[PDB]
């Protein structure tokens, strides 16, 4: 490459909606169709949070507070029959969860769910700003239980819900193993209180713990 | 009814689209927006904030706070020297300026540097801060730095000298060297060795185009 | 007869082909600021005269760096790494009245030339020898150098329909002088003057020189370049 | 045929947009679905350039500088099961590339990709004027590395990106061999600095090297 | 919602359509357009440029620049002669005129020819440039060429004679022969043998309809 | 976007329809219409022309 005259004047790509509002795959999971009537491998879960993969997690930690609608579009495949129909049930933060693929929670009228049959365009489900407070908090320097009990750093304001996914087909002659890819996207996003970027690598998906990392890459002397 | 015909691109999922998503909770009315202090409406509002630049990032001084301190107090070799590009430069790549610029491929603008002298209130000397254009070679001596662009920064009068380096873009950069014009003159009570902190931000306005994934995260 | 002068360089001239109908001009930002030399740079840089015999196939010069050793313009190329200019090019021929011939004086922006034996490249000193011109050849050649056969000048095109560019015919029957103004054709407002050859002044004899046994056995072609509206990057702080 | 009175007056078909803006197939490639977990035959590449086939390449060399949006539509087939879903990932000039069909680059949020499932209309993805300069350069009489180093004639301004294509299905019982045909089309095209047409045949797809060809076809005498 | 019904032609891919392609990079704002000299807005602006025509393209003189030179200096046979059609003619098929016309099947217009005499400034003679209509037969003699359409082009007065040949179209053409009216009269100092260059472009305006692929590329 | 629903009769091919066919050659501009003598604008302009009637159409 060579250093060219990069002559233009634009910061439309540096706004918050043009920086955060990009769809990224945040959840791959397998789920079968038949066998093991009491099993946990016939549906998917994915509690919705921004701390899924470190590439997106890093961008949400530029800012302390942010509020945004989310608009996820699943991409569902299958392996190994009839034409298959799926169900992507979003439960709110206050919502019952299934324990099995044939639980009664799947029939709850307050849990919105899409019934996508195979071959069409991917299913898209949009979720508004659910939180109780006025913004989602990326960081919470505080304790969930009063009087400095356990569970540091986890507030219940930035709870977004869960996403239970299953086949609606009751059975099949052979085994069908479906794969789902959830494409998370922030929408109509506002952000408050900027914050310095992450320096150290991430350890765990529910905490801010880190190993002490060097500031920059080292060089030989101060003058070279 | 209305005769429609599907174009190429129907029933596909383009990752970067801006279509009206059908809302899953239509009855639900979201919480009213209160005023929270400190809203960000543009990323380049983070690049305009000064932040300390680890100039002394030598091989054993990067996990301490000796990376940020330029030791002041041999007049033949410069005090410090570094490439002037916030990308692909060890000194300016983890700055607030240099970190919001690694999210992008095309960026162009200027960059201002503040040199805060953190010595005594009685120490007095001169430092010569030379700038080389992006094509030119570094000055090997103090005189050859004086014949180019420089600012003889008297420490005893002002304790903070501000630059503004133009022609900073990528899609072979400048140099900010610093020289002993005079030694640090100090009374018998004050200490002899001092430090100089550096800063960096966007000078007036900064242009930046093509978003990408950052290299630092693995 | 008009005696033009620029700075400390006066030539004696005897219609101008303004390249692409535009006269060179300046670029008109505090993030990047150009420096306009104006002083010197604009004077006439007469290259070495080129003898045109009966068997000469042609010549080419690659600018802006053909002037890389020409005075202040060739010295500002080493201190600034960005620039642009206009290059008024006079081409006299000062033949006699009994000589006959015809020249194509064409400028050819972005003349990317081809190697002589393909599957390889040339050592970068075959495109240009600063002031002196690389001649064409009458037939095909081999070796790690430019395929300089006329009828396929450098680019693999027909040499007859090379008239699409800013050109001027020098028919010794009628005229002797040519002048072309080339208003910095490039896709970026400023570019480095050593990497990129903005255009290629190539002079190609279509009708060959002819004369009898008493005249001089050659006709010297004189090339003169005036870099107009040259501007560079800024070296000062802001 | 016979010489007829071709009486009309029109040059609407001779404009640049009606001359260059025509869709032409520029990339056929095969890519499997299963086997050889570390292989290069399970995805396609095609670095996007105008120097693909000589028929289109000749038209782009009428002009030195040109700028244009590109709007390519893939035509994907299959041979040999479930319903198949594909992924056509366009990476920008500044973008990470996959090394394997299961690399992490495929999940990059800054690389836009279409997920076309089989049976629908062909997928269409449109790319704006990416280049750093103000036009794409068909010819570049210059050196990439300063001081006359290697790589003649290749500027980095006329870089358009790449186009990585794979199946999103993780596996299959039998072998499925898909074929993709990328239909490149310039759009909203402007062109500067006309240039004489190519005379000699093309040698290689990254250079202008040629064999010295005759000007026209020869005839017997000057008067016949 | 809105009752629509898909017509025949839905979910197909017609190669030549002009539909709104969904943009893959919507956030991306493209580089501003500067003014670059020499814009082409129509292909027939290339055909209107004169370019040298290889009239002397005999069997051994096509890989040199002797193809472009018509030797001047026997009065019974013509100097040169060629079909007047930029397609399917060896002389006019690789001209800028004849090469932008092989991209098209239907074209119709006129074509102008310039004969630049590249001899001495002292050589003097006459040449008779005859034109035959597209149905007529070629003149076998100079007198039979004089009785048709011609222009007795005095070389000693003017050195460039311009024609404009009409009725040039395809979807059996004219002839531009040239004759020795007089020999080339030359003083003792100037050379005896001279050359004549030819040119060709579109005369006033050119009509062209049906785009196709060129035959030259393989 | 716009909520549409396909009626019965979608994705069928009725032979007698008058829908907007997508043109294969959009750039192409057709030849201008000259005036040719004797235009027919209705078939019953042929029936109004007298013509000889074979009344004596006996077997031979």
């Amino acid at each position: 490459q060579t250093r060219h005259v990069v002559n233009f004047h634009s910061r439309s790509e540096s706004t918050i909606e043009n920086f955060m509002g990009r769809a990224a795959c945040v959840f791959m999971d397998q789920y079968k169709i038949n066998g093991e009537e009491t099993s946990t491998d016939r549906f998917a879960v994915w509690t919705i949070n921004i701390r899924e993969m470190a590439q997106l997690r890093r961008k949400c930690e530029m800012f302390t507070y942010m509020r945004f609608d989310i608009e996820m579009t699943m991409v569902i495949t299958s392996c190994q029959m009839p034409v298959l129909t799926h169900q992507i049930m979003y439960v709110p933060p206050g919502g019952p969860i299934p324990a099995k693929v044939d639980g009664y929670e799947w029939q709850t009228s307050t849990n919105p769910s899409v019934f996508w049959t195979e071959g069409n365009a991917p299913p898209r489900i949009s979720i508004p700003f659910i939180s109780v407070g006025n913004a989602y908090s990326s960081f919470y320097d505080g304790w969930s239980h009063f009087t400095q009990d356990g569970t540091y750093g986890y507030t219940t304001l930035n709870a977004m819900g869960k996403l239970y996914i299953r086949h609606v087909n009751r059975s099949s002659p052979h085994q069908i193993t479906s794969t789902i890819r959830v494409y998370f996207k922030p929408k109509h996003i506002k952000a408050w209180v900027p914050r310095p970027p992450r320096l150290c690598p991430y350890i765990n998906k529910r905490d801010v713990n880190f190993v002490v990392t060097e500031i920059t890459d080292s060089r030989t002397s101060i003058t070279d | 009814g209305v005769p429609v015909l599907n174009t190429p691109g129907s029933n596909q999922f383009l990752t970067s689209d801006d279509y009206q998503s059908p809302s899953a909770m239509p009855q639900f009315d979201e919480t009213p927006e209160m005023h929270i202090p400190g809203e960000v409406r543009n990323l380049m509002e983070i690049a305009e904030v000064d932040s300390v630049v680890p100039v002394n990032n030598v091989t054993g001084k990067t996990k301490s706070m000796d990376a940020y301190q330029i030791p002041v107090g041999d007049k033949t070799k410069p005090i410090f020297s570094f490439q002037m590009d916030p990308g692909y430069s060890s000194v300016l790549k983890r700055t607030l300026l240099g970190e919001m610029l690694n999210y992008y491929a095309h960026w162009s603008g200027s960059v201002k540097l503040t040199f805060l002298f953190c010595g005594s209130a009685m120490a007095t000397g001169k430092l010569l801060i030379s700038y080389s254009p992006p094509g030119a070679s570094v000055p090997t001596s103090r005189k050859d730095a004086m014949l180019g662009t420089h600012i003889v920064w008297d420490i005893g009068l002002q304790s903070s000298c501000v630059l503004c380096v133009p022609w900073i873009s990528q899609s072979s950069a400048g140099y900010i060297t610093c020289w002993y014009q005079t030694n640090i003159v100090v009374p018998p009570g004050a200490p002899t060795s001092c430090d100089v902190l550096c800063f960096a931000s966007a000078c007036n306005d900064f242009s930046v185009r093509l978003l990408r994934d950052t290299p630092f995260m693995a | 007869v008009r005696s033009m002068t620029l700075g400390n360089s006066t030539i004696t001239t005897q219609n101008v082909v303004v390249g692409y109908g535009e006269w060179p001009s300046y670029l008109s930002t505090a993030e990047d600021q150009p420096t306009q030399p104006d002083v010197a740079t604009c004077r006439f840089y007469t290259l070495e005269s080129v003898q045109w015999e009966k068997t000469s196939p042609g010549w080419w010069w690659k600018f802006p760096e053909a002037l890389k050793n020409m005075g202040l313009f060739g010295q500002n190329m080493h201190y600034h790494y960005l620039g642009r200019a206009g290059y008024t090019i006079h081409v006299q021929c000062n033949a006699s009245k009994f000589h006959q011939g015809c020249l194509l004086v064409v400028c050819v922006p972005e003349a990317e030339m081809g190697c002589a034996d393909t599957d390889t490249t040339f050592p970068a000193t075959e495109l240009t020898t600063e002031d002196t011109p690389h001649v064409f050849t009458s037939d095909s050649i081999t070796g790690k150098k430019v395929q300089a056969a006329v009828c396929n000048a450098g680019m693999g095109v027909g040499v007859g329909n090379l008239t699409i560019f800013p050109h001027q015919w020098i028919n010794l029957r009628t005229n002797n002088s040519a002048t072309i103004v080339i208003p910095y054709i490039n896709s970026v407002p400023m570019d480095n003057m050593f990497r990129h050859y903005n255009f290629t002044l190539m002079i190609i004899p279509f009708a060959p020189l002819n004369f009898t046994d008493g005249a001089t056995a050659y006709v010297p072609i004189t090339v003169t370049i005036a870099p107009m509206y040259a501007e560079y990057n800024g070296l000062r702080l802001a």
